[PDB]
C-alpha cells in the first residue's frame, strides 16, 4: 500500500510540475486549452490522438460545470492526468524502447538493420494517424543520416531517451 | 495467400504506424517544452545578474 501511495504522490507531483510548466501565468493555476494535449504529453506520456481527443473531452466536460473561461484548473487537470497516466503504467509497464523496436521491425521484414527514409516516409503519410509534412520533414532531419537511412535501434533509443525521467 | 499476407502484413504496419506517430508527436512535444525551459531559465539567469 505505501509502494502505491508513494507511487500516486510521484504522479502527482510530476503532473503538478508539468502543469506548471504551460501555466499561462505564474501562480495562475491555469494551462491554455490548446497547450492542454502538450501539456498532458509532457507529462510523461506519448498517448495518441485518440486519447488526446479522450482527454480534452474529459477535461471540458470537468470545466463545462465551472465557468467557461478558458482555462483548464489545477485541479481537473490534475486529476485527469494522473488517473491518465496510472492507467498507462498500470496496464502496460512503459518499455518504450522495446515496443519502439517491435514498431519498427514490423517496417523490417527482412531484419536488414535499417529502413528507407522515402518508404517509411511514404508509409507513414497513408497509414495510421496521418502526419502533416513538415512533422514528417523535421522527423527525417532528425533521423535519417547523410546517407537517407534510418537506423530504428539508435532511432528508438534516442525517442525513449526523450528527457523522461522515471 | 499472397493477400492474406499482405493484408496482415498491412495490420500491423498500421498499428505500428499509430504507435510511432504517438511516440513521435509525445517526443517533440517534450522537446519543446524542454527547449522553453532552458530558455526561461536563461531570462531568470540574466534578470539574476543585473
Amino acid at each position: 500500500m505505501s509502494k502505491l501511495n508513494d507511487k500516486h504522490e510521484r504522479v502527482r507531483a510530476r503532473v503538478r510540475e508539468a502543469f506548471i510548466l504551460f501555466e499561462h501565468k505564474e501562480g495562475s493555476r491555469l494551462v491554455d486549452f490548446k497547450d492542454v494535449p502538450t501539456a498532458v504529453r509532457a507529462c510523461g506520456v506519448n498517448p495518441t490522438a485518440v486519447q488526446m481527443t479522450h482527454i480534452l473531452d474529459q477535461l471540458a466536460a470537468l470545466n463545462a460545470e465551472t465557468d467557461a473561461t478558458g482555462y483548464v484548473g489545477l485541479e481537473n487537470f490534475e486529476l485527469v492526468v494522473c488517473n491518465f497516466l496510472i492507467q498507462q503504467e498500470a496496464s502496460l509497464f512503459r518499455d518504450d524502447y522495446h515496443t519502439l523496436l517491435r514498431a519498427f521491425r514490423a517496417f523490417d521484414p527482412d531484419g536488414r538493420g535499417f529502413i528507407d527514409a522515402e518508404s517509411f516516409k511514404s508509409l507513414l503519410t497513408g497509414k495510421g494517424e496521418a502526419l502533416s509534412e513538415d512533422e514528417l520533414a523535421k522527423m527525417m532531419t532528425v533521423a535519417a543520416d547523410g546517407e537517407g537511412k534510418i537506423w530504428y535501434e539508435d532511432y528508438a533509443q534516442r525517442l525513449a531517451n526523450d528527457g523522461r525521467t522515471i | 495467400d499472397q493477400r492474406f499476407q499482405a493484408a496482415l502484413l498491412a495490420v500491423r504496419q498500421n498499428h505500428a504506424a499509430r504507435v510511432i506517430q504517438s511516440y513521435w508527436r509525445g517526443f517533440k512535444k517534450a522537446r519543446e517544452a524542454a527547449k522553453k525551459k532552458a530558455k526561461k531559465l536563461e531570462k531568470a539567469k540574466a534578470a539574476k545578474k543585473k
